[PDB]
């Protein structure tokens, strides 16, 4: 790695984010806020996505 | 020395609940 070298030869950092899907209960969401239950009412649920 | 694993050694393939039923 020289600053002279070609850009294919240049550099790069690289991150990779592995996650599955839902299967189980999770520790990791979104900014998504909460909002109170209400039940024996046909409503849109969604319960950790 | 060996013995029989007569039923033994399942496992929940899944973290999914179910309930009465018969799951291949």
């Amino acid at each position: 790695f020289q600053p002279t070298n070609g850009v294919g030869y240049q550099p790069y950092r690289v991150v990779v984010l592995s996650f599955e899907l839902l299967h189980a209960p999770a520790t990791v969401c979104g900014p998504k806020k909460s909002t109170n239950l209400v039940k024996n009412k046909c409503v849109n649920f969604n319960f950790n996505g | 020395a060996y013995t029989n694993s007569f039923t033994r050694g399942v496992y929940y393939p899944d973290k999914v609940f179910r309930s009465s039923v018969l799951h291949s």
